[PDB]
């Protein structure tokens, strides 16, 4: 059920309004590679999102 | 890996019946998805994320479940629901499908219209002859078709084929083809197809003279 | 909207490698989160997932295929290619490609599928013969007529009527394998008897494996 972790985390990345396509691709690919890093990657995405608000 | 067993594997219900198909997975998945596959067509997404309706899917369809046990429900079985349904999990690799559930429609008995086509002249030139008997739009599927050439029953020189249930009237049709070299063909006179079916009071014969 | 279309040989010999191509539109495989996967279905059996590829070039393969698979993409041309080594008659199946997304993990759009047969036997084209309507194929009211497509290999054969304009009443029967090792099927359609004189009826027969196309007019 590693893909359920991917799916949940990926939708949370999709929810972020301020990432460009390059950045979305970066985080999604990292999630795709290793779902156990989701909590960390989301934190990183949210921080980057907010800095680009 | 994660595997799924569906039940039942075959299901027969009347129009308007409520139908339920279950899918049990070998281990917990977060979601179950369902596909509908009509005869000769690719699977089409029907239910996704366990209970969400895919686009172009009537409110008739619904899905439920969690953990290892999931169900698909059709609240008013229609003729066009004739299909095989598959559950599918994408929660772990390899992705897997259940074994499928073929849903058949029960309906009122219907006698076949019987037709016979002699060998076309075009074929007779090539030196072969096929005589085609056709039973059209009948229910149920069970039927018997025997060939008689000059009153003599035939064996092993004919082949049958039956359609899948029609998506509109839930009937079947069936063709039986008798194949003979042009030689043996012009060696006999009357060619006849004999048909037996529940919807017929007595066996119907369709014939022609060479 | 999204469409996918599979292409490749209809027939391959045992031990040979199969190459299938999926060409798609309505989406891009350079889009973040996007994927294409391949699924097959042997005659009368369940669907089996084979492989997938992601926009980031990540790939997965079903262990059941014993490392026989290679998948690749050309994002430029909207194509995904799947190769299968060492084909066996057990691999005879219809092969489908379909779109997935990392937000979904379900295949939401599929191609029409492409049929592959693994056999040493060689390609053979159909003969198409008239099944002319007559007093003997009339009920009512209604007359049946059709086309007999005989002696071909491998599957499949497709039959339309009147370039697709005629759909109601058509039955194209599943092919049957003859003892010669070749397939044969019929297609038939019931129409009003009163149209026999005024309406032209033509069966369009395609056997793509042998590059055969035949438009036969069927008349009384």
């Amino acid at each position: 059920s590693y893909n359920d972790e991917k799916k949940l985390a990926s939708n949370e990345i999709a929810n972020l309004p301020n990432l460009n396509e390059e950045q979305r691709s970066a985080f999604l690919s990292s999630i795709n590679d290793d779902p156990s890093q989701s909590a960390n990657l989301l934190a990183e995405a949210k921080k980057l999102n907010d800095a680009q608000a | 890996d994660i595997q799924m067993t569906q039940s039942p594997s075959t299901l027969s219900a009347s129009v308007g019946d409520r139908v339920t198909i279950t899918c049990s997975a070998s281990s917990r998945v977060g979601y179950m998805h369902w596909y509908q596959q009509k005869p000769g067509k690719a699977p089409k997404l029907l239910i996704y994320d366990t209970s969400k309706l895919a686009s172009g899917v009537p409110s008739r369809f619904s899905g439920s479940g969690s953990g290892t046990e999931f169900t698909l429900t059709i609240s008013s079985l229609q003729p066009d629901d004739f299909a095989t349904y598959y559950c599918f999990q994408g929660s772990g690799y390899p992705f897997t499908f259940g074994g499928g559930t073929k849903v058949e429609i029960k309906r009122t008995v219907a006698a076949p219209s019987v037709f016979i086509f002699p060998p076309s002249d075009e074929q007779l030139k090539s030196g072969t002859a096929s005589v085609v008997c056709l039973l059209n739009n009948f229910y149920p599927r069970e039927a018997k078709v025997q060939w008689k050439v000059d009153n003599a029953l035939q064996s092993g020189n004919s082949q049958e084929s039956v359609t899948e249930q029609d998506s509109k009237d839930s009937t079947y049709s069936l063709s039986s083809t008798l194949t003979l070299s042009k030689a043996d063909y012009e060696k006999h006179k009357v060619y006849a197809c004999e048909v037996t079916h529940q919807g017929l009071s007595s066996p119907v014969t369709k014939s022609f003279n060479r | 909207q999204v469409t996918l279309r599979e292409s490749g040989p209809a027939l391959v010999k045992p031990t040979q490698t199969l190459t299938l191509t999926c060409t798609f539109s309505g989406f891009s495989l350079s889009t973040a989160g996007m994927s294409v996967g391949w699924i097959r279905q042997p005659p009368g059996k369940a669907l089996e997932w084979l492989a997938d590829i992601w926009w980031d070039d990540k790939k997965h393969y079903n262990p059941s295929l014993k490392d026989r698979l290679t998948i690749s993409k050309d994002t430029s041309k909207n194509q995904v290619v799947l190769k299968v080594t060492n084909m066996d008659p057990a691999d005879t199946a219809t092969y489908y490609c379909a779109r997935d997304m990392i937000f979904n993990f379900y295949f939401d759009v599929w191609g029409q599928g492409t049929t592959v047969t693994v056999s040493s036997a060689s390609t053979k084209g159909p003969s198409v013969f008239p099944l002319a309507p007559s007093s003997k194929s009339t009920s009512g009211g209604t007359a049946a007529l059709g086309c007999l497509v005989k002696d071909y290999f491998p599957e499949p054969v497709t039959v339309s009527w009147n370039s697709g304009a005629l759909t109601s009443g058509v039955h194209t029967f599943p092919a049957v394998l003859q003892s010669s090792g070749l397939y044969s099927l019929s297609s038939v359609v019931t129409v009003p008897s009163s149209s026999l004189g005024t309406q032209t009826y033509i069966c369009n027969v395609n056997h793509k494996p042998s590059n055969t196309k035949v438009d036969k007019k069927v008349e009384p």
